[PDB]
């Protein structure tokens, strides 16, 4: 732990420098740092994890997409060599450490320690996100026990979050969203891809009338991703 | 236009 | 060298895929390998050199600038602590890091190896940005003999392209357009650096009649770069 | 707007 030396307080300062100054890598390594502290994590402070990985895994995902689909249209062609597989295995290589690092992240202690319902939803769909995303690159024997390791942790958030958040509560709907997507293009299910969407925007809309302004805002974002994946599907 | 999941990239 | 047993070839076709993938790091590393193979570089190959290393630096001046600015509102207002400024100097020295292993490139040994007009004023062209990258952030007792290292390096460009290359040619008006810039915020030189995009501009569009229509859209392309800082200057 | 220098950033 190279943040081992660094004041909790000073990475959290600077994890919120670096979004500012768009140095994703540098806003994971200090969440990442603040993580290590084994202090429980806040409400801001989740975020600030959950949108620096997620910059950080985003561009490695891109670059994925491209180098997979130049590496196809040159296996359908004239022979170019080696280059294009070996820089998609080593951006994947990449990608799955990434995805491992925020995995041990919530293993060690995160989810353990996690006893409120906004907390334990948050990291159990952050583990679905993050097992889907090594899912989204996995060819071999264990592909079936990543996606199955994606499907039971976006389950125990969704079971929670039925139980103990309103329909309306913006990790719910992001929850909901993310597993939809993951029955559309990583299980083959886009039927229950499109029912959880259904059901999650009709259920949060029949709740708008409970909220505040700001509230509403929030969730109404959301529901718009949600009808915007329905449009596409439908 | 792609699918959205969230949180989004930058 | 963690590129020594690539072959040169891989090691530009991997820079061609790190530019698709938008992967800048990985195209200056290998773009840096395949200097370090010792053989000069071709136009197209030169260009990737340049491009890979711009958009890293790209990315550090940008963070860097972001920092300064939240820096500086802290120094008017409520104490933060260190942290700022900490971050400030950790980017910065990254940002010195690359301006070096750049220069430390065109020293060892593009530049000495570069008979071309074309290759050695595109060299002497990226020893003045890196030069005037590492000013843009020097403060101390070298700042001056950093402003004159960039100085010197753009006037042999200057030189040479005025006397091997015609006023419509892409590499002589951008070291022109980049030169007027180092005049007018680094050298506090306006006027100079006023002079110089007008005459550079004047002196291409009388030559643009000899021009194919590949080459003018080239040169108008940057004329227009030129127009602009005039209008924003004027 | 920013004054313009060459190359830009994609
Ligand atoms: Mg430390
Ligand atoms: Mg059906
Ligand atoms: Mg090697
Ligand atoms: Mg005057």
């Amino acid at each position: 732990g190279a943040m081992g030396s660094m004041e909790r307080a000073s990475l959290i300062q600077k994890a919120k420098l670096a979004e500012q100054a768009e140095r994703y890598e540098d806003m994971a390594a200090f969440m990442k740092g603040a993580v290590e502290k084994g202090e429980e994590l806040s409400c801001e402070e989740r975020n600030l994890l959950s949108v620096a990985y997620k910059n950080v895994v985003g561009g490695q995902r891109a670059a994925w997409r491209v180098l997979s689909s130049i590496e196809q249209k040159s296996n359908e062609s004239e022979e170019k060599g080696p280059e294009v597989r070996e820089y998609r295995e080593k951006v994947e290589t990449e990608l799955q450490g990434v995805c491992d690092t925020v995995l041990g992240l919530l293993d060690s202690h995160l989810i353990k320690e996690a006893g409120d319902a906004e907390s334990r939803v948050f990291y159990l769909k952050m583990k679905g996100d993050y097992y889907r995303y090594l899912a989204e690159v996995a060819t071999g024997d264990d592909k079936k026990r990543i996606i199955d390791s994606a499907r039971s942790a976006y389950q125990e958030a969704m079971d929670i979050s039925k139980k103990e958040m309103p329909p309306t509560n913006p990790i719910r709907l992001g929850l909901a969203l993310n597993f939809s997507v993951f029955h559309y293009e990583i299980a083959n299910s886009p039927e229950e891809a499109i029912s959880l969407a259904k059901t999650t925007f009709d259920e949060a809309m029949a709740d708008l009338h409970t909220l505040s302004e700001d509230s509403y805002k929030d969730s109404t974002l959301i529901m718009q991703l949600l009808r915007d994946n329905l449009t596409l599907w439908t | 236009p792609r699918r959205n999941t969230l949180p989004a990239m930058d």
